[PDB]
């Protein structure tokens, strides 16, 4: 018969709305939804692409819808946020010691970001120039 | 109450206690060990140390050099056969710590680096960055988890110890969360409760440091030894008393007055040494005693700067530069930035001499055993005979691991050949502790425990400071006697059972008051100036091996009076002139 | 010069009396120096002696001041009143059961920390032989992770520990990682049990907030992630064992 | 106590894929959303570069066949994995999520793998 009543605070399904850190984390995690959406869109593309000129031209018409464009514009910003954030976090998986000091993360963050840029170009160059 | 069976009980989970707990679980794998602490072990004040631990390591060093550095450092009030034991067991203990995973800072060759502390000629202070204490305790605590034989009573406040027929038989302690009394019956008991600096208003110590272990020893007619010796640290922040390590001055930092004059040269510590080159024992690396004293001398001249928090001198570290700053002393930067709002690269730091270490403590013999058989005291709450009249910088942590080991080992021997005490007589002891506690709870008188506390701090700081006169010593003895009376009129308003701090802080205050009276009387009586004890009055300004080459023993009688006795100081290889 | 006075909201709870925690208000005089701890002292000293809280070191090295200030895990002695002129609310450390006033049940923490075997293992060296050799480079591996003072702020900050109180937690995982990456230690295999658990590293979604709150700049989030990499290695190297 | 003998979580496999999918998507997703999402449908590209004929030509080639696979597959495993814990984060309970999401991922993976071998 302890005299203590340990009071436990509940945790609401909305714990995250309070602190802006939690909000960002949620929103960052939230980048997945469009990231998956794009992959769906690509399946449509891939599939309608196999079904000859008629299907594909109708698929490009689907992307031509004013809303879908807006949606895709959001999807780009989404995946851009994901990239920005992802790169800030990837280095923290690495534990490299240089000259008796734990390194990171800026050298990695930059390295990675560069690779993104070189890709962006090479791809845009391949896709458009020929 | 709920009674627990243990083979031995240790009060305190600081460096000392933990080293004892570990030692005993190794010395005997089968015993049940009760480790008791009023905070979770990692909170013990040992956690706050920065400078490091002394142990003989360099090839040009010798145990004799470390022996002679300590004895002279304690003004020959050292028990020399204890120092010899101490010096020799240091390198084993620091090595053993390293083996348990203490992150000692290293030479690039992978061997452990050392630096210099407490004006020692040959550098022997092993250090983990500037957080040596945090590392030691966290390594010591973490290590201890591997031994099941240690059962921990975390956040249990020990009220009294159980004694019958001149032998210890256990202790009574409150379960701090439940607020429920518990008997621990141990046939040998170790006191690892640490120092009692907190009885001073301005000090470097954590809250836990209230001297309860000393208070309990007092109550059973065990003398406190060499109590008047309270070590001040030259450089503490004003009004918080937070420690700025010697490391600062060891990295060649400077102390200046309102004129920005590096005054230490005028106090026998000339000549001034160029900023880059900091020579040991000269200026800011000079002898602790004189440095602390130098502040007082400067204070009367109107040379000391005046701030809302107090009169200060400046620890200018600007000239150090951020490269060595953040590598060697990074933690110091953080404190200055936060607690006094001073950026140590841009600005100078206010420092004031501050109460830091209790050379005094529970009288023990070379095995850490007290006048009471089975009862041991180890670490700061003890007086082993190691520090004498003044501790040597970086020797305290070392003491913990050296004698913590011994105390754990020694108490195992005693408990294993103790036999059984009078059960009826023992249980009747616990009844009293319980009743005595209740008597305090009921006690009415509408006196605030906190204001009595506040006043005791002031009396100590003014009457038992770096420089001591009879008048002010007396004033303090008087004031304490007054406060002892007022304590009997304290009324504890919180009568709750669940983690009642009001009650606990008040108990702590009780010990505080008793112990303070030990410090105060001891000081008044010692008519000489040795070590930390510096009297200004005529005929007491100098050291006296003629009349005062002896240990001060302070007893507390049942009538509540502090009676003093004196004991000889044992010498081996190094007598004075 | 009469010091500025400040209204402070402090959430009290007494198990004997109170059904549920309720706020209380205290007016404390403060200056540029006054830390919340300082203020908390004044309360018990002058206004509410019945107040109970955890403190000791006073220099933010012991770790006991764990409490929430305005929905942020903070140290009571590293929290400064001047910074809260707009208003200030003080509940006990989050994600732990409140025993009394600002004191919380810390058992789970201690238990977690214990479960990961945080001590040098399997090193057969002895003290008479001399210390182990470890380079500055070899220390760098775990050194930062070794600086945890056990405040438990990480636990109040991490939302996953909120949702799952069986999650062994940032601090406790970090400490495991610290011993893993110490060259002196050969017990990695003993710790992986707890780490590989669903309640181990894998309860962490990398919210990373623990690292933000860490008073001692330990960055436990990094430990947890390097932990994930390490656990995965072990998951593979375990699956590839036909034996 | 805490569980002395805890089950090894089977999560490493899923986190692994998420790790690669996160990494792929991170680098190569933006440009693609630009190409397929914006440039193609708005006609903002030179001549016949993203015309039916040329796309097909690329998609059918082996290099393209592999690329399209990964560009669809990897972002799913990353994405769905993230959503799975988001359910738990929102305190919303979904029966056999573990099977639901990774199932969906496997399903789509299969559908994708079929697509890139010509339907
Ligand atoms: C800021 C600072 C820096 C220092 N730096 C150094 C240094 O660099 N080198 C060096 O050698 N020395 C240093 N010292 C001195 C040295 O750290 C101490 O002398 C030493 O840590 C004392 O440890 P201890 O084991 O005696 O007890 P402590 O570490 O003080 O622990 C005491 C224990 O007793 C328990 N306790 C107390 N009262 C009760 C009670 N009533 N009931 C139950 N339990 C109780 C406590 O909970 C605690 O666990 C420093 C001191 C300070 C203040
Ligand atoms: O005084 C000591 O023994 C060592 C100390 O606290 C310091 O780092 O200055
Ligand atoms: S990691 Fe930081 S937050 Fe967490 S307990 Fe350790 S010191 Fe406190
Ligand atoms: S906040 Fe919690 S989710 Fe992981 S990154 Fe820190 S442990
Ligand atoms: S008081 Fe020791 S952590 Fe803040």
């Amino acid at each position: 018969t302890t005299k203590r009543k340990p009071y436990v605070r509940p945790m609401t399904s909305t714990w995250w709305k309070k602190l802006p850190f939690y909000r960002f984390y949620m929103l960052r995690e939230g980048t997945a939804v469009p990231a998956v959406w794009f992959s769906i869109e690509l399946i449509f593309g891939l599939f309608a692409l196999k079904n000859g000129p008629e299907a594909w031209a109708g698929f490009v018409d689907f992307l031509q819808n004013p809303v879908i464009v807006i949606i895709n514009l959001i999807t780009l910003a989404a995946a851009l946020l994901h990239t920005k954030t992802w790169f800030e976090l990837a280095p923290k998986a690495a534990n490299i010691i240089v000259k008796d000091e734990k390194m990171g993360p800026e050298p990695i963050i930059k390295s990675l970001w560069a690779v993104t840029v070189v890709a962006t170009i090479v791809i845009l160059f391949v896709a458009l120039y020929w | 109450m709920q009674t627990f069976q243990a083979d031995l009980a240790i009060v305190g989970a600081g460096g000392a206690g933990l080293r004892a707990a570990i030692a005993a679980a190794q010395a005997n794998p089968n015993a049940k060990i009760a480790l008791i602490s009023k905070v979770y072990p990692m909170r013990s004040h040992t956690v706050a140390a920065e400078g490091g631990s002394a142990a003989v390591a360099q090839d040009h060093d010798s145990f004799e050099y470390h022996f002679h550095d300590t004895v002279a450092g304690g003004d020959w009030l050292c028990e020399q056969d204890v120092v010899d034991y101490f010096v020799h067991h240091c390198p084993t203990e620091m090595t053993q710590l390293e083996l348990w995973g203490c992150p000692w800072s290293r030479r690039p060759d992978g061997s452990v680096n050392v630096r210099r502390f407490g004006g020692m000629k040959i550098e022997r202070t092993w250090f983990a960055a500037d957080k040596t204490g945090f590392h030691m305790l966290h390594t010591l605590f973490q290590t201890s988890l591997q031994f099941p034989q240690i059962q921990r009573f975390d956040e249990h406040f020990v009220l009294d110890i159980l004694v019958d027929d001149g032998h210890v038989r256990g202790l009574v302690a409150m379960n701090m969360m439940e607020g429920t009394l518990v008997q621990i019956r141990a046939n040998a008991v170790v006191m690892a409760t640490g120092g009692a600096g907190r009885v001073y208003r301005y000090n470097t110590n954590g809250g836990i440091v209230t001297g309860d272990g000393m208070g309990m020893a007092l109550s059973h007619g065990v003398p406190l030894r060499d109590m008047e010796f309270v070590q001040y640290h030259p450089t503490g922040l004003p009004g918080s008393g937070i420690l700025m390590t010697e490391g600062c001055r060891g990295e060649g930092g400077i102390l200046v007055n309102k004129n920005g004059y590096r005054y230490l040269q005028d106090y026998g510590m000339g000549p001034e040494t160029p900023l880059g080159e900091p020579k040991n024992k000269y200026m800011e690396l000079g002898p602790r005693d004189k440095v602390s004293q130098a502040f007082w001398h400067e204070w009367r001249k109107g040379n000391t700067i005046s701030t809302p928090r107090g009169d200060v001198v400046y620890l200018d570290l600007r000239h150090l530069g951020e490269k060595k700053l953040h590598e060697r002393l990074p933690f110091i930067c953080e404190l200055a930035k936060a607690y006094v709002g001073v950026d140590p690269v841009k600005e100078p730091i206010p420092v004031r001499p501050t109460a830091h270490y209790t050379m005094g403590g529970i009288e023990t013999d070379q095995n850490c055993e007290t006048r009471i058989k089975g009862l041991f005291a180890v670490g700061e709450c003890s007086s082993v005979g190691l520090h004498g009249a003044n501790r040597l910088g970086s020797n305290s942590l070392a003491e913990l691991v050296v004698f913590g080991r011994l105390a754990g080992e020694q108490a195992t021997e005693r408990a294993a050949t103790a036999g059984n005490g009078n059960e009826a007589a023992i249980e009747a002891q616990a009844a009293g502790v319980e009743q005595r506690l209740k008597d305090l709870v009921n006690q009415d008188g509408g006196e605030n425990w906190a204001k009595i506390r506040d006043e005791m701090g002031l009396a100590m700081e003014e009457g038992c400071g770096i420089y001591r006169t009879p008048e002010l010593m007396q004033k303090t003895i008087d004031k304490l006697a007054e406060l002892q009376e007022r304590f009997k009129r304290v009324r504890i308003t919180d009568t709750s059972s669940v983690f009642n701090t009001d009650l606990l802080y008040t108990i702590e205050l009780g010990h505080g008051l008793n112990v303070a009276e030990c410090m105060a009387h001891s000081a008044m009586a010692r008519k000489e100036s040795r070590g930390a004890h510096q009297r200004l009055d005529e005929g007491c300004t100098e050291r006296d091996d003629v009349n005062f080459l002896k240990h001060t023993l302070a007893f507390r009688d049942a009538d509540g009076t502090t009676r003093l006795e004196y004991s000889d100081v044992k010498i081996t290889t190094l007598p004075p002139a | 010069a009469e010091m500025k006075n400040l209204k402070i909201e402090v959430v009290r709870y007494n198990p004997e009396v109170d059904t549920a925690p309720h706020s209380a208000f205290y007016e404390v005089p403060y200056d540029a120096t006054t830390s919340l701890l300082d203020a908390l002292g004044y309360i018990k000293d002058n206004l509410a002696p019945d107040l109970s809280y955890r403190w000791s070191c006073r220099m933010a090295i012991c770790g006991s001041c764990g409490m929430m200030v305005n929905n942020v895990p903070k140290l009571a002695c590293k929290t400064f009143l001047r910074d809260y002129t707009d208003g200030m609310k003080v509940e006990a450390l989050a994600n732990f059961p409140i025993e009394r006033d600002l004191v919380v049940d810390m058992t789970h923490f201690i238990e977690s920390l214990e479960a990961i075997k945080p001590y040098i293992i399997g090193n057969s060296r002895t003290a008479d032989q001399g210390t182990n050799i470890q380079t500055p480079a070899q220390m760098a591996k775990y050194h930062q992770f070794s600086g945890c003072i056990n405040c438990g702020l990480c636990y109040a900050a991490c939302p996953q520990f909120g949702l799952n109180p069986e999650f062994i937690g940032p601090a406790a995982i970090t400490l495991a990682h610290r011993y893993n990456e110490d060259s002196r230690d050969h017990g990695k295999k003993e710790r992986m049990a707890q780490l590989n658990s669903q309640n181990g590293v894998w309860s962490c979604t990398f919210v990373g907030y623990c690292s933000e709150v860490c008073p001692k700049h330990v960055d436990p989030a990094a430990a947890i992630q390097q932990g994930k990499v390490e656990s995965s290695k072990d998951f593979l190297i375990a699956t590839l064992k036909p034996r | 106590m805490i569980n002395p003998n805890p089950k090894r979580s089977d999560e490493p496999v899923f986190w692994g894929l998420f790790g690669a999918g996160g990494m792929w998507s991170a680098i190569i997703a933006p440009v693609m959303i630009l190409l397929v999402g914006i440039l193609l449908p708005l006609g903002l590209f030179p001549g016949d570069a993203l015309s039916y004929e040329r796309v097909l030509a690329f998609a059918q080639s082996f290099i393209g066949r592999v690329f399209l696979f990964l560009m669809i597959v990897l972002p799913l495993w990353c994405g769905l994995h993230r959503m799975h814990h988001a359910m738990h984060d929102l305190k919303i309970h979904v029966p056999a999520g573990k099977w639901v999401f990774y199932g969906l991922a496997a399903i789509l993976t299969v559908v994708t793998l079929i697509g890139v071998v010509t339907i």
